[PDB]
RNA sequence: GCUAAACCUAGCCCCAAACCCACUCCACCUUACUACCAGACAACCUUAGCCAAACCAUUUACCCAAAUAAAGUAUAGGCGAUA
RNA sequence: GCUACCUAAGAACAGCUAAAAGAGCACACCCGUCUAUGUAGCAAAAUAGUGGGAAGAUUUAUAGGUAGAGGCGACAAACCUA
RNA sequence: CUCCGCAUAAGCCUGCGUCAGAUUAAAACACUGAACUGACAAUUAACAGCCCAAUAUCUACAAUCAACCAACAAGUCAUUAUUACCCUCACUGUCAACCCAACACAGGCAUGCUCAUAAGGAAAGGUUAAAAAAAGUAAAAGGAACUCGGCAAAUCUUACCCCG
């Protein structure tokens, strides 16, 4: 049995959708907004 | 990207087909026949795995010296070397000792 | 940087490889000293062309033709047909032996004939 | 010097070395050939 | 995968049936009759 | 093509949202 | 000759054809259409033959088979399930509009008996001189096969030999003598040609 | 002369050519051999025709006019064949009692793959010959492995062909569920 | 003819017939100028300049004084959609020359609504034009 | 709004069963795929090493003709590793 | 089929000086001393100029031979398909 | 301008011939072009390649204008006898702007003739005329004071040492 994701796409909504506000490349990349989101928090 | 924009057709599935009404019949052919018959032999499959459990290095061991004789000789090699690397992992390297 | 996957013909390689190699034509003579070929006029295929005068067939047949169905020619078909008719007669007559199967058309050899059923020496 | 151009061709010496015949000639050479025709090679040999 | 390429617009410039026959004949376009029993109705 | 419905289902119900507010109804 | 890819869709329009091509270039590689098998002797329906359709945009209707496709399992019907297309069309001109038949399954239409205008269904059977026919299950009667004009175009009853058409009388004349000789040999007697040497024996390997 | 590789004068420039049935391969085993000698050339001549006038249209860039005429000239050039091959064919057959007309033998090949040898005619026998002499005609021990791995091969292909088939007939069972019978 | 088995040959044997021929040839237009006695021919690779004259004056009653060959290549350049190179057939071109004078030239093997549309209207302006109203 | 995105078939994998095994003509061991000439050349013979032993040097499992059990027992082994 | 050495049978070397030359000046030709440019370039070793040799232990085309526990080597631990 | 050019060998294999083109070169910017695509055509043997009946037997004296002359490193060219042997012009190469270098590469590439051409070619897309940079020309007076070093350039020169 191969398994694999297929709910990626929710997945990284939940972190960009508090990025919107951002400036730049780290309000629609995952990878570079993921690191500016967890400092806010 | 990466996800489907449409639904997949529906997944319709027989719960009371034959294959799925009458499984598990005979399991206690061994109780309630006076042991004349075993569940295992009610398996089928490879002649080397009927009635018989065990873990990759022990399966290939198995099947070398049960069907090696009938194999391939390109899948045979590939047995002997999986045989191989198996026994190096398992006897060599891990965690515990 | 070779085409090796294409066909090797006699266009391809130096000047001796282009001459020897040829393109399938049968050969009609013999080179003798001094490269010179002497041409032999028994290995030329000589063609025998028949009169077409007054022949009635035709390239085309009408279709105005009824659908005979097909049967194949066989050895038992030709012995019956041409063979069996003169041993009936013989047979009847009184006068039939193995000894006079060469009269009725059986061939005991091939040897001494022009043109030998095997190995075939004749073209088509 | 500027290197690169070590492939002179020639027909005969290309049908000499890597040749059907030469390739038949050894025990060695008809492996390859048995090699190339088990791979399913369009061609086994110069 | 799910790559094609496609290039602009051509627009025939010749409408008419025969100027199609004779440019397809400068350019070796032969297209031989047609065959078959259904006709439209 | 990944095997699933559940994922599929729900990206449906955003494309319903997402359209919603681009065309919302009288 | 032939060169049909190995998952070839067929369609309305004939192999080969320039529509075909560009329909079909050799490199697609599409879906293959799944198609309910059908032994070619179980096969019953064929061009010139009246049938009912079943289920579409105009049930109930009667019309003649033109054409059949065996590999699709489809039956084409002139003036019935027809959409309607530009013809003719050119830059300048929209076109002349024409309908235009779509095919149907061989199940979503169905025969249709002589004696009754109604749809039946028929099994094959043998009559007494052993030609084997398709009858109707209710109510069984013959249903021949409807004649239909050749495919070349070739009428028999209107055919006028031409100059290179060979005649009846002489194409069925016999003239083979079964004997026991070989094409070579009777064709030396007959033109004439003699050759007194002989054949020298070779070696075979 | 040469006015025998083209048409008719008058059917030049015409875009179709009546033409007859193609000749059987039932309807020449009444013909005896001296007439289907006679007629393999008015064949011969009317195919000439067709293949001069295939190569001029598309010198002329232009469809040719019945292209089905050569198709017909072809198929009773092969039917004629047929038939002389047959006669000769059933006459070697009492005669002599050989399938072949050419001589040949089984033989492993130096590969170790069975081949059947076609004979050659030659002047002296093969144990003088230097060249046949040369040939191989048989495989060494080298080779058992080799013809294994290609046996495997096949069944390899022969087993992937079988399971395919099954397959494609449990899967048409799902859309067609009436075929259970 | 070809793709057969030629029976061997030797000092004193029988002449060498074919009763029927599979060589077929097909009479072509030059593409260059060539003189009024010269004829070109498309022939099979096995068939040889002698093949040609003894067929041509057998089965068509032409006597020839002159037969040339050559072999002509056909391009492997093209390539398909696999990008595997397609081969154009090698072919043999033969030139004859005529006997006796005779002079041939190649023969033309192919001697040789719109108006009733009606337009849109410029002062029409695009209106449509059915309605008779 | 572009670029793109999205799909379900092609077929494949693992078992079971069953041993397996060609062909139109022509060509192909010489420069293979080359119609035709004096030849005599001929096949067999211990696998090693990486690796483990914390180096390495004796040594270090490799289907060999019935699944299980006897048994990781007898026994072998720089009596060490391991077998 | 590069390269190292060898085998077979071939080819080239103006002019001038001296006419004896593993002699000198100096083209073709072979090599690659010094400088500059170039350094993902024209080039995975080139360009321009300047230079060594240039009837000899010369240069060079063709076919063949020596194969890695090895070959070849006027020993640079060179070279044996960048 | 002329670095050449024409031909042969070798290699390559239809790869700037015609028609057409949505393809293509900086060049659909009008219109050419095309080595890319599709169709059609094309190289014609006298040059060259592809040879030879057997057995025995013969073959001391270079080449160099080969004659004087002078050599060593001592050299590339020949038959006879007897026997056998009256049919004769087949087959193949013949194109191009071309091969080896990933390229339409400033490189590599044997021979013959031409030795400056009768053959073959174009360094500048347009403009402006800053710096730095590259390649050259000229330069007052001085003339190696430069520099590790007369490197480079110009010019056309003496003597000596070390090593071999
Ligand atoms: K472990
Ligand atoms: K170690
Ligand atoms: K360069
Ligand atoms: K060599
Ligand atoms: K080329
Ligand atoms: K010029
Ligand atoms: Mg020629
Ligand atoms: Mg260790
Ligand atoms: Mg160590
Ligand atoms: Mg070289
Ligand atoms: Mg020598
Ligand atoms: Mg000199
Ligand atoms: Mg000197
Ligand atoms: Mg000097
Ligand atoms: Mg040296
Ligand atoms: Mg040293
Ligand atoms: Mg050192
Ligand atoms: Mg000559
Ligand atoms: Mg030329
Ligand atoms: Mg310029
Ligand atoms: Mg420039
Ligand atoms: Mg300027
Ligand atoms: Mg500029
Ligand atoms: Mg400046
Ligand atoms: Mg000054
Ligand atoms: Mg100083
Ligand atoms: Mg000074
Ligand atoms: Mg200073
Ligand atoms: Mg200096
Ligand atoms: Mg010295």
């Amino acid at each position: 049995l191969r398994n694999r994701v297929t709910d990626r796409y929710f997945r990284i909504q939940e972190v960009l959708k508090h990025a919107r506000h951002f400036r730049g490349r780290k309000n629609r990349c995952y990878r570079l907004a993921v690191r500016t989101v967890i400092r806010a928090f | 990207i990466g996800i489907r924009l449409t639904l997949p057709p529906p997944k319709v599935v027989d719960r009371w087909n034959e294959k799925r009404a009458m499984f598990g019949v005979y399991d206690n052919i061994g109780i309630l026949g006076n042991f004349e018959k075993h569940p295992k032999e009610l398996i089928r499959g490879p002649i080397w795995l009927r009635g018989w459990k065990g873990n990759e290095l022990q399966r290939c061991i198995r099947k070398r010296k049960m069907v090696g004789s009938r194999m391939f000789a390109d899948d045979l090699h590939n047995l002997n070397k999986r045989i191989r690397y198996l026994y190096k992992h398992f006897n060599r390297h891990g965690k515990f000792r | 940087g070779a085409d090796r996957m294409s066909k090797w013909t006699s266009k391809r390689g130096p000047r001796s490889f282009r001459g020897r190699k040829g393109r399938g034509a049968k050969g009609i003579g013999f080179l003798t000293s001094g490269w010179r070929f002497v041409q032999i006029k028994e290995m030329v295929p000589e063609f025998v062309v028949p009169d077409l005068t007054g022949f009635k067939l035709k390239p085309y047949v009408s279709y105005l033709a009824p659908e005979s169905e097909e049967t194949p020619l066989t050895a038992a078909q030709l012995f019956s047909e041409a063979v069996a008719p003169a041993i009936e007669k013989d047979f009847k007559d009184g006068t039939f032996d193995p000894d006079n199967l060469e009269k009725y058309g059986f061939e005991p050899t091939q040897e001494g004939k022009l043109f030998q059923l095997y190995p075939r020496n004749f073209l088509r | 010097k500027a290197r690169g151009n070590e492939y002179q061709p020639s027909n005969i010496k290309r049908k000499n070395k890597h040749g059907w015949v030469r390739r038949l000639s050894t025990p060695a050479g008809v492996q390859v050939i048995l090699r190339r025709m088990l791979k399913g090679r369009k061609s086994l040999s110069h | 995968t799910k790559k094609r390429f496609t290039p602009p617009i051509y627009q025939p410039k010749f409408k008419t049936e025969k100027e199609f026959m004779q440019h397809a004949r400068k350019a070796g376009l032969v297209i031989p009759p047609e065959k078959s029993d259904r006709s439209i109705h | 093509v990944k095997k699933g419905f559940r994922a599929a289902f729900r990206f449906q119900k955003e494309l319903e949202r997402q359209r919603l507010l681009r065309c919302p109804p009288p | 000759k032939v060169t049909l890819p190995p998952h070839y869709r067929y369609g309305m329009s004939p192999p080969g054809s320039v529509a075909d091509k560009r329909k079909n270039p050799p490199w697609i590689r599409r879906r293959p259409v799944v198609v309910e098998p059908i032994s070619d002797e179980d096969w019953y329906l064929f061009c010139g033959d009246t049938v009912e359709i079943l289920e579409g945009k105009d049930a109930g209707k009667q019309g003649k088979v033109v054409q059949v496709i065996r590999q699709r399992n489809w039956v084409v019907v002139g003036g019935l399930n027809t959409h309607y297309r530009y013809i003719g069309k050119t830059m300048d001109y929209r076109g002349t509009m024409i309908p235009s038949e779509a095919p149907l399954l061989h199940r979503q239409v169905k025969l249709v008996d002589p004696m009754d205008r109604k749809p039946t269904e028929i099994e094959w059977r043998f009559t007494e001189a052993g030609e084997r026919v398709r009858v109707s299950t209710r109510s069984g009667r013959i249903i021949p096969k409807p004649e239909f004009p050749r495919a070349d175009g070739i009428v028999p009853e209107t055919w006028i030999d031409g100059p290179k058409d060979t005649s009846v009388e002489d194409a069925l004349e016999r003239t083979y003598v079964p004997c026991l000789k070989t094409l070579q040999e009777e064709v030396m007697e007959a033109m004439g040609i003699k050759e007194t040497r002989k054949y020298k024996k070779v070696y075979w390997y | 002369g040469l006015e025998e590789f083209f048409d008719d004068p008058k059917n030049w420039g015409q875009e179709k050519v009546k033409s007859g049935a193609a000749w059987t391969c039932q309807q020449l085993r009444n013909k005896s051999n001296e007439d289907l000698h006679k007629l393999w050339y008015v064949l011969l001549k009317e195919r000439n025709m067709l293949l001069t006038l295939e190569q001029e249209a598309k010198r002329q860039r232009l469809p040719m006019p019945s292209p089905e005429r050569l198709d017909k000239v072809v198929d009773s050039m092969d039917a004629l064949d047929k038939v002389v091959q047959e006669r000769e064919d059933a006459l070697r057959l009492l005669q002599t009692g050989q399938e072949r007309a050419r001589p040949g033998a089984w033989r492993r090949d130096i590969f170790g793959r069975i081949i059947w040898h076609k004979f050659k005619q030659w002047v002296i026998p093969w144990h003088l010959n230097k060249r046949y002499n040369r040939k191989r005609f048989f495989a060494l021990p080298y080779v058992d492995h080799f013809l294994r791995l290609e046996r495997e091969k096949r069944a390899r292909i022969k087993a992937r062909k079988e399971n395919l088939e099954r397959k494609k007939a449990k899967i048409l069972l799902k859309k067609f569920p009436h075929l259970a019978e | 003819a070809r793709n057969v088995v030629y029976p061997l040959y030797r000092l004193g044997g029988p002449q060498l017939r074919v009763f029927r021929t599979n060589f077929f040839i097909q009479l072509v237009r030059p593409g260059v100028a060539q003189p009024e006695d010269t004829v070109q021919f498309r022939i099979p690779m096995e068939m040889t300049r002698v093949d040609l004259r003894n067929y041509l004056e057998g089965i068509y009653n032409v006597p020839v004084a002159a037969v040339r060959t050559r072999v002509q290549h056909g391009s492997n350049k093209r390539r398909d959609h696999r990008n595997v190179r397609i081969k154009k057939p090698d072919y043999k071109v033969a030139y004859v020359q005529l006997a006796h004078g005779q002079t041939f030239t190649f023969p033309d093997l192919f001697p040789e609504e719109r108006q009733q549309r009606q337009s849109s209207d410029p002062r029409r302006g695009g209106v449509p034009s059915w309605f008779g109203l």
